[PDB]
């Protein structure tokens, strides 16, 4: 009862005459809704991961996956090890997040150089063949390739770069094979000292150790922007409710509030809206394309007017900023009172 | 403001990371907001004087 | 196949002043009755813009693509058609091409065997590229279309995309404010470091109508934008003038 | 001569956390800042009258 | 008369303004 | 004052270790110096009164 | 350090399921045979 809440706030068993601010009241949510895109196909994940004929480190292939459904549960079809590090996002069953645009890169590198595929690393591969940005968001997957990339004489189809003029900007591809002159002389010759051909093969032989074993690596680069989200995950939709408190998941955006019809002149390109406080205030349903206004559930402060406990025990309650009709009646439990 | 975290919204931090790592971001945001509100209170006290 | 013409009168490019033109919506968020601050690639206020005139007078030079391009056309009778973008403008490298049909737009990106002077000639001649190598991205859509028409275009190429913003107004340049609404977001990603325009010339040699087009280049700048009761920009202020 | 100043009240949880419950659970672990802030603001409010 | 949506935006973030004890009529 | 990071000099720390930790230490130094500025401003306000 | 009680949970699993016995891990053994809480404190020793 209000008197006991006043006692708990004051940390005393006896209260004097006055008015005390105890706590706040707010209407607790009822249902749950989820609206996600309507696409039903599946993303070309199986045309990059397996990829019988594969790519080299200095000409790494790039695939642009768009307008499909992403299921990251179907990845456990390979031998273990599956090193597997996601930066800026966790993979522990977080395939429930929509995404703007996804890049897939793939290359084979050596054993000890798998650690070089990470932000803030300096090394031969890091500054000569492939460099991630400092604030990169995405995932890196690595696995062994002895069973599929082994040959008796060693495969020369795999090469890497050791010498170049300077470092690489993030996500930059170099294919040039022009000679690299070092000391003073003009070179312009096929071979000779200071006249270097900037490519060296791996020569992978099964007789080598684990640290020399070929490793195949795939890198997924994600993007989060103010876009309709093309790619997404397998989350079922749900009929939307209006004029009624409801926690919602609109295309990856979680919130809680009363969703109503809005009459704000959204232009065709505009996706959502914001207010003075830099918060979401209007959203477009990505199945009916209707603008909806968001307004949180009623809330306010509660005060207890009481004479001294030595005088009586009955109290009065003041709800601050409420029009005496928005005072909730409650059904079983929908108030923090 | 982000105060050094990855975003200025709590739901996107909790829905995109594991509880092991979300705690750091949430702690840093909470500390920033508490400091801002403390500064507001101090300024109000001086003005009231 | 392309023809050779020897009816050109060379003339130095003209210059004129862009007052307050070249402000566009930079994000896909709706804001109302709010003064906001943005930091993006814009066209500085009160700047030189290069003036090209066609009427004999025939000008289709090559112009750089440093960071972005602002292209204005004051026109009637629909002379200017489309644009070509690329690095070397030959068969060795990819290049992007946009053309307007009679009632369509076609965009596609690949290597070309471009001529020296692509152009278009009731029209039934379209002499731009003599060979179509294999192309990756192709797209078709609705047409973009005394001087009365004023077309304003902003081309940006960052973050592996290609942003085209456009505006059309029924009227040098007019002194006033008019924002530009996003119209195309095509994600291809070449340099695009030089570009050349395409007009329509018809035989009488040949006769070309009076058309004037204006070229400017964008720079990173900070702007203050005003959103009125609706989501329409009414005024802007450059914090570096 | 000015005499009085505007009386303001601040809700901790709705400012810092908002519509997140786990944020509130973490916020329970950072002491009694909210009691101090609310008490100071109430003192200013009474002083105005 | 010489001394004079933002209020709603502030209120939705938990910042409210309380009324005075004495109205203007009483001071007058 | 190091404020708990490696070194007060930031040009050194920017050329010693990797960006992932250098950013964290720079953030810590920035927070400490901002705290110092707030303390100075509050003391100045009281002396001005 | 002196503790109240020690609980030894022993089982034999395949090599792929070794990582499944850990906080914040999802697997067949996790949701069907043996689940560890997030706030679990102790040690795990797996040997061939
Ligand atoms: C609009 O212009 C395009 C561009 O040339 C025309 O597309 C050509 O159509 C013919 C006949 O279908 C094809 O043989 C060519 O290969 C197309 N060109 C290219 C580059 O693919 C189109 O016909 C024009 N008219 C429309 C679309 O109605
Ligand atoms: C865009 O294409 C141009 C080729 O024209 C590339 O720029 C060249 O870079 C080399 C290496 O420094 C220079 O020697 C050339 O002089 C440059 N070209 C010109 C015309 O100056 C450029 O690398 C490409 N952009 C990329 C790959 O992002
Ligand atoms: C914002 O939008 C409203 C709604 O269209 C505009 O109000 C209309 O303006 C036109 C143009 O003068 C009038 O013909 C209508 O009668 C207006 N409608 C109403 C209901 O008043 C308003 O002008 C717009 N604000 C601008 C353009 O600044
Ligand atoms: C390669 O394609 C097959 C075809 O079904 C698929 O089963 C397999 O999972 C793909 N490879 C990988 C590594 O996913
Ligand atoms: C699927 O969603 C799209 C989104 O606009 C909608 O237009 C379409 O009617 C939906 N189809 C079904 C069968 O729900
Ligand atoms: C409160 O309710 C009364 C009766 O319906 C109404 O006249 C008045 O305008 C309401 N006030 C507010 C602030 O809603
Ligand atoms: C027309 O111009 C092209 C452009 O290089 C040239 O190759 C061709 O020889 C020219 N035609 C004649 C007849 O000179
Ligand atoms: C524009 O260019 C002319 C030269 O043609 C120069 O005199 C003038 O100062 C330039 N304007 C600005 C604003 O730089
Ligand atoms: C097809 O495109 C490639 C670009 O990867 C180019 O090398 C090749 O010459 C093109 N084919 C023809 C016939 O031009």
């Amino acid at each position: 009862d209000p008197l006991s809440e006043t006692k708990c706030t004051l940390k005393s068993f006896t209260v004097e005459k006055g008015i005390y601010q105890t706590s706040n009241f707010r209407v607790q949510p009822t249902e749950s809704i989820v609206r996600f895109p309507n696409i039903t196909n599946l993303c070309p994940f199986d045309e990059v991961f397996n990829a019988t004929r594969f790519a080299s480190v200095y000409a790494w292939n790039r695939k642009r996956i768009s307008n499909c459904v992403a299921d990251y549960s179907v990845l456990y079809n390979l031998a273990p090890f599956f090193t597997f590090k996601c930066y800026g996002v966790s993979p522990t069953k977080l395939n429930d997040l929509c995404f703007t645009n996804v890049y897939a890169d793939s290359f084979v590198i050596r054993g000890d150089e798998v650690r070089q595929i990470a932000p803030g690393q300096t090394g031969n591969i890091a500054d000569y063949n492939y460099k991630l940005p400092d604030d990169f968001t995405g995932c890196v997957i690595a696995w062994n390739s002895n069973k599929l990339d082994s040959k008796v004489s060693g495969n020369y189809n795999y090469l890497y770069r050791l010498f170049r003029k300077s470092n690489l900007k993030p996500f930059e591809r170099d294919i040039s094979t022009e000679i690299y002159q070092a000391g003073n002389k003009p070179c312009n010759g096929v071979a000779g000292f200071n006249c270097y051909f900037p490519l060296r093969s791996y020569s992978f032989r099964p007789t080598y150790g684990v640290g020399h074993q070929p490793y195949r690596v795939v890198v997924l680069s994600f993007e989060l922007l103010h876009a309709p989200a093309t790619v997404c995950g397998p989350k079922k939709s749900t009929n939307l409710v209006k004029n009624k408190c409801v926690n919602f998941n609109f295309n990856g955006l979680k919130g809680t509030g009363v969703l109503t019809e809005s009459n704000k002149k959204f232009l065709p390109f505009q996706q959502f809206g914001r207010d003075i406080a830099d918060t979401t205030d209007a959203v477009r349903d990505p199945q009916t394309l209707e603008i909806l206004d968001i307004t949180p559930c009623s809330f306010g402060g509660v005060s207890v007017i009481t004479p001294g406990t030595n005088t009586s025990n009955q109290v009065a309650v003041l709800y601050q900023g409420v029009n005496c009709t928005e005072v909730p009646v409650a059904i079983h439990a929908d108030q923090l009172t | 403001s982000k105060f050094g975290a990855i975003s200025s919204v709590l739901n996107d931090i909790f829905s995109r990371l594991d509880p092991p790592e979300a705690e750091v971001q949430i702690d840093r945001l909470i500390t920033g907001r508490l400091q801002s509100l403390q500064t507001y209170v101090t300024q109000q006290l001086i003005r009231a004087a | 196949q392309c023809v050779n013409l020897t009816t050109r009168t060379q003339l130095p490019p003209a210059y004129t002043n862009s007052f307050t033109r070249g402000v566009y919506y930079p994000d896909k968020v709706f804001r109302s009755s709010v003064l906001h601050s943005t930091q993006d690639l814009f066209l500085p206020f009160f700047s030189n813009v290069t003036w090209f005139h066609v009427i004999k007078r025939f000008d289709n030079p090559v112009l750089p693509f440093n960071d972005g391009v602002y292209f204005a056309s004051i026109e009637k009778s629909n002379i200017i058609r489309g644009w070509i973008f690329g690095t070397t403008l030959d068969s060795k490298t990819q290049s992007l091409l946009i053309v307007n049909n009679a009632t369509n737009v076609v965009i596609k990106v690949c290597e070309f065997q471009f001529c020296n002077d692509p152009f278009l000639d009731m029209e039934s001649e379209f002499r731009v590229y003599s060979s179509a190598n294999n192309c990756t991205f192709e797209y078709v859509s609705q047409p973009f279309l005394n001087f009365k028409n004023l077309r304003e275009f902003v081309f940006k190429n960052i973050d592996g995309y290609f942003k085209i913003y456009s505006k059309h107004t029924p009227i040098d340049l007019p002194q006033g404010f008019s924002a530009l609404e996003p119209l195309v977001d095509l994600p291809i990603g070449i340099n695009i470091t030089r570009f050349q325009t395409l007009l329509a010339l018809h035989r009488s040699g040949w006769t070309a109508g009076a058309a004037a087009y204006y070229v400017g280049y964008l720079q990173p700048r900070t702007f203050l934008l005003k959103y009125n009761e609706n989501g329409t920009i009414t005024d802007a202020v450059d914090c570096a003038l | 001569l000015p005499v009085s100043m505007t009386k303001t009240s601040v809700d901790c949880t709705m400012y810092i956390c908002g519509d997140s419950t786990e944020c509130s659970n973490l916020l329970l672990q950072y002491g009694s800042f909210c009691t101090q802030l609310k008490r100071a603001l109430t003192g200013i409010a009474v002083e105005q009258d | 008369n010489k001394v004079t949506d933002l209020i709603c935006a502030q209120k939705f973030k938990g910042l409210t303004v309380l009324p005075p004890l004495l109205t203007d009529e009483m001071i007058a």
